[PDB]
């Protein structure tokens, strides 16, 4: 409860303290529970994720990390705060917590069961310094209006699905497939076909920020024959096999970096069959990383159409 | 200073000059200049002549009792006197714009948005008296201290559509205050409140909004051209619409894909775009149907909404 | 250029030069002519003399306060000075034809018979703006630019 009290008329402001009020009138305070609503419960290392709440009588908020140990804060922002509106609630969509410099972020980059919270910015200091404070322990987080939610992240998984007519490819000359398929924590995808005859090609999808990619009318210009296809997604690492190919870099190897390497596996004298152990021996096998392939085969077959059965409107099949 | 009340930097002045305007409803002075030695004039033709004006009392605000003109000392009489030329007060026009750009009077601005607003006025009385601002919330209390930023509370004349500080216009900010219409009052600084002399525009603060983009139909054929409106943005604005290149048929050509967007209403440009280069309406030398990634069309929201338009033809039927 | 907007293309020209007409809502420009000797102008005769008038702001768009006449610096004075005659703006005629010839305003045409639909009008202040046409479909949204046929947007006065 918390009361103000008017004086009379005329009266000084120095000598008011002294002489008793002329009216007063009396009102109560209450405290705002601030919350997080979107993280919470599984996640996926490397995914983006949206980040939204309510946060009653506060204008910033911070993010802190905590696993056995002090809350560290995410540089999710320049100023490290997030604004608050007229309606009391707060949103920072699409962020990605593993991608982050602070130690958090790191904490939160291997799998595992873990805490992160919300708490005040104007609390979130300790030293009177202008901006939120890097690290806090368990008594500062709790002191001040915070909250606190139970988060797991988990690896990632990879799916897909070829759109075979009937388990064979539209004519060699303008072969056509499309791709479907859920790539969540992940940016971007490959896929390689690879024919008997040691002939190669490759295309980069951008998988949607939902872990969904859908990508249609993809040309197969290999020749006709047995053709196999892989789709390569990087883990954690993001980095293609143990990261140093044989050939060009030998540090933070991507799929485009990879793609270097596959250019000069077609113009050696290695068959399908060559080409395949390499690049599963490589890119998989290779220091046990975390990258995730699928495969799948198809007959690049040419044109061919005919009649099955005919009959009248009747049981006959 | 009468005329240059900039000279003193006061914010009135009622020290009449022989031959200077004087606006109806002001309480002249009778200390100094005219207001003590001829507190009595005459009117001197049109419908002026005859009737007589007294400095000693105030002007009626209504031109029933003093028609507008000049008046001499010796009225119609071929003498030329000190004298006084009444006109009627005026806001000519005002505007609340953001410091980037763009009238957003009366519109929908959210909290964040409002950081740097400024409110500018060309009126007529600035040779009498300064027009003067009051910010008032939903409740109609006074919070011109709480919201003023950096300047006075009197905007210069002209200066219109100025967004810095450096001359004219007053700067406010209404970032801290929560949603609601705000009433901004411009009137006179101590008598010419009346009538034209006085204006009230209004602000909506609002939350932080999508922006919002519909279709007048859902289900609709091929080469039945389709109408979207664009909602919930900044006033005076560019945005970017954009269709995705797969939709699109593949027997498509480049100027297929050029013209998938019309150049109908508020559009302001249609094209075709990659991640490297474009290719307008106005050339031919950018990406190809191939080479591009999508076709965009960038529309210039103008008051509250924008309309554009789709050609559906060339598309899959999907 | 005033009173011939062709002169230099322009769509407009608020450059008052001694004895050219002004008309009623011009926001007259105070950097030449004008604008900048003689700011403040009184009647001459009728019901203009002792009004007064300031280019420095806007010309009202009803007569109520600046009647039409003659404006001088000395107004009803026998001095003759630089001088602006108030008109009203105002649309003579305006029509809709068909290249044939034949007015097809408000009228119902087939789709296949308005390939060269010509638009023409006569109106009073050319020698200040020039007459702008909007189209709007029956939603009321702008199409002049998806339906213009190798012509400006600009009528010329007559013709
Ligand atoms: C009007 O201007 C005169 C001239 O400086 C000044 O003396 C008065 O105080 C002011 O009201
Ligand atoms: C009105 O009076 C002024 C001087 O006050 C004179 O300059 C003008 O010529 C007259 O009309
Ligand atoms: C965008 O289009 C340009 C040609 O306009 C091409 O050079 C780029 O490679 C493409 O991304
Ligand atoms: C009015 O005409 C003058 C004369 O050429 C020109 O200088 C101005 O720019 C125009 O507005
Ligand atoms: C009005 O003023 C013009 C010159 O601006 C003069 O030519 C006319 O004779 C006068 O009535
Ligand atoms: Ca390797
Ligand atoms: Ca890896
Ligand atoms: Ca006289
Ligand atoms: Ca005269």
């Amino acid at each position: 409860e918390v009361d103000l009290e008017v004086y009379d008329a005329g009266v000084s402001a120095t000598a008011a303290v002294g002489q008793d009020a002329t009216n007063d009138i009396t009102l109560t305070i209450e405290e705002g529970g601030t919350t997080l609503s979107s993280p919470t419960g599984q996640y996926v290392v490397g995914s983006e994720v949206d980040i939204n709440g309510t946060a009653t009588s506060s204008d910033s908020v911070a993010i802190y990390v905590r696993d056995d140990g002090d809350w560290q804060l995410l540089e999710i922002g320049g100023d490290n705060e997030i604004s608050v509106d007229s309606d009391d609630t707060f949103e920072e969509e699409d962020i990605a917590l593993s991608g982050l410099s602070g130690d958090g972020s790191s904490i939160l980059s291997l799998t595992g069961t873990y805490r992160i919270g919300v708490i005040d910015a104007s609390d979130a200091d300790v030293g009177g310094d202008g901006s939120v404070d890097d690290s806090l322990t368990t008594s500062e987080f709790t002191s001040g209006v915070s909250s606190s939610n139970s988060i797991r992240v988990t690896d990632q998984a990879l799916t897909g699905q070829f759109t075979t007519i009937n388990g064979q490819v539209a004519p060699v000359e303008t072969g056509t497939v499309d791709i479907n398929g859920t790539a969540s924590g992940a940016n971007s995808v490959l896929v390689i076909f690879v024919d008997e005859r040691g002939n190669v090609n490759y295309q980069e999808v951008s998988v949607d920020s939902d872990g969904t990619y859908d990508e249609d009318d993809i040309t197969v210009g290999l020749t006709q024959g047995r053709v196999t296809a892989h789709i390569l997604s990087v883990g954690r690492d993001s980095a293609i096999g143990d990261g140093s190919l044989p050939s060009g870099p030998s540090n933070g190897a991507t799929l485009n970096d990879l793609t270097g390497y596959l250019d000069t596996l077609d113009q050696n004298n290695n068959n399908g069959e060559q080409i395949n152990e390499l690049i599963a021996s490589e890119t998989v096998d290779e220091t046990a990383s975390d990258d995730l392939i699928v495969t799948e085969t198809f007959r690049l077959a040419e044109s061919s159409t005919s009649i099955d059965s005919i009959y009248p409107d009747a049981a006959e099949a | 200073e009468r005329g240059n009340l900039d000279a003193d930097s006061e914010s009135f002045n009622k020290t009449i000059q022989s031959g200077d305007r004087v606006f109806l409803g002001e309480e002249i002075s009778t200390d100094a200049g005219l207001g003590a030695s001829n507190p009595l004039l005459t009117g001197t033709a049109g419908n002026s002549e005859g009737v007589s004006l007294d400095l000693s009392s105030p002007i009626p605000q209504t031109t029933e009792n003093q028609p507008l003109g000049t008046y001499d000392v010796d009225g119609s009489g071929s003498a030329t006197t000190p004298n006084v030329t009444l006109l009627a007060p005026r806001i000519t026009d005002s505007e609340i714009l953001t410091s980037s750009g763009g009238d957003v009077t009366g519109s929908a601005i959210s909290s964040s948005d409002a950081g740097n607003l400024y409110v500018n006025a060309d009126y007529n009385y600035e040779s009498a008296e300064k027009v003067e601002v009051t910010v008032e919330d939903p409740s109609g209390t006074d919070i011109t201290n709480e919201v003023l930023s950096g300047t006075d509370t009197f905007v210069d004349d002209g200066s219109i559509g100025s967004t810095s500080s450096t001359g004219g216009g007053v700067g406010i900010d209404m970032s801290d205050q929560d949603a609601g219409e705000y009433t901004i009052i411009l009137e006179g600084a101590e008598d010419l409140d009346f009538g034209d002399a006085t204006e009230t525009m209004t602000l909506t603060i609002s939350s932080q909004d999508e922006i919002g983009i519909e279709l007048d139909s859902e289900s609709v054929t091929q080469g039945t051209d389709v109408q979207y409106t664009v909602t919930n943005g900044i006033d005076g604005n560019e945005h970017v619409v954009a269709m995705d290149l797969s939709d699109l048929q593949n027997d498509a050509t480049t100027e297929q894909a050029k013209e998938v967007f019309r150049n109908i209403g508020d559009t302001s440009e249609v094209g075709i775009a990659n991640s490297s280069a474009t290719n307008t309406s106005g050339s031919s030398t950018g990406p190809t149907v191939e080479t591009a990634d999508i076709a965009y069309a960038v529309v210039e929201i103008d008051g509250a909404s924008a309309v554009g338009g789709i050609e559906t033809q060339y598309l899959d039927d999907s």
